[PDB]
């Protein structure tokens, strides 16, 4: 049965102006959930898109699809114009969950250069994914910039074949998973401004 | 410990606590995590072993 649950909520906070500030939410969900962010009800990061392609690949199988996803929102130069209502919204196709926080900036941003030409940041990722042996699983990463994606397993590069597929949006598709696929997969986002890294985790569950 | 065997337990214990909440003694789930990172566990066991 579909379930969605907050692991780490946003919390209301009074924050110093001009100092970079990062919000984070973690969400446990079956099936896999997507996270987007809102400021005073207006969308500012992420999407409603679900991974319907993987559902097709697993169509007619017994699906586990349980795990935790995480997302960060970075506030570069907090000013009075950034004080307001921030919400992290998780969504799995069946249920919607939302964590809301009042963030008020206390002070002025006399000197603060928000570098648009800063390193890319991985702002959403599959923290953990549980799936049954024999099914397709997907590890998700999303970035705040245009990047090229590279995935690493156990310090070896992941290359496209009939099992692994590195997609251009940031997904790593693993077909016909087996217990030896268990472990950490690092997603690397590279562009002209820098590279970001983020670990994901895959657990193939026993098939009874 | 190999890093792979150590991140596994961390992610498993997070899912288990998220499922059970207070119904799961932390040292009780920590034993589930050790078992299921050495040997392959089923989904049902992972999601219910600490709180049937």
């Amino acid at each position: 049965p579909a379930k969605i649950k907050i692991v780490a909520p946003l919390e209301s906070a009074l924050i110093p102006g001009g100092e970079t500030y990062q919000l984070r939410c973690d969400i446990m969900s079956t099936p896999a959930a997507t996270i987007h962010w809102k400021f005073n009800g207006k969308l500012i990061q992420g999407s409603n898109e679900l991974n319907v392609e993987e559902k097709l690949l697993n169509f007619g199988k017994a699906i586990v699809d349980t795990g935790i996803v995480a997302s960060i929102l970075t506030i570069q130069c907090p000013s009075a114009e950034n004080s307001g209502t921030y919400s992290c919204v998780g969504y799995n196709g069946h249920q919607t969950i939302e964590t809301v926080a009042e963030v008020e900036i206390e002070g002025e941003a006399s000197g603060c250069r928000s570098n648009h030409k800063s390193a890319p940041e991985i702002v959403f990722w599959t923290d953990s994914r549980f799936e049954m042996t024999g099914n397709v699983a997907t590890l998700v990463c999303r970035a705040n910039q245009q990047v090229d994606w590279v995935w690493m397993s156990n310090d070896e590069l992941v290359k496209n074949n009939d099992k692994f597929t590195v997609l251009s949006n940031g997904d790593l598709v693993i077909k016909n998973i087996v217990w030896d696929d268990m472990g950490t997969y690092t997603c690397i986002a590279r562009n002209q401004f820098g590279e970001a890294r983020q670990e994901t985790f895959l657990y193939p569950t026993a098939h009874h | 410990a190999p890093g792979e065997t150590r991140a596994c337990g961390r992610k498993l214990i997070s899912l288990v606590m998220a499922v059970c909440g207070d119904l799961c003694n932390p040292q009780e789930g920590k034993d589930i995590a050790t078992e299921c990172c050495g040997n392959q566990c089923s989904d049902d066991y992972i999601r219910s072993a600490c709180c049937p």
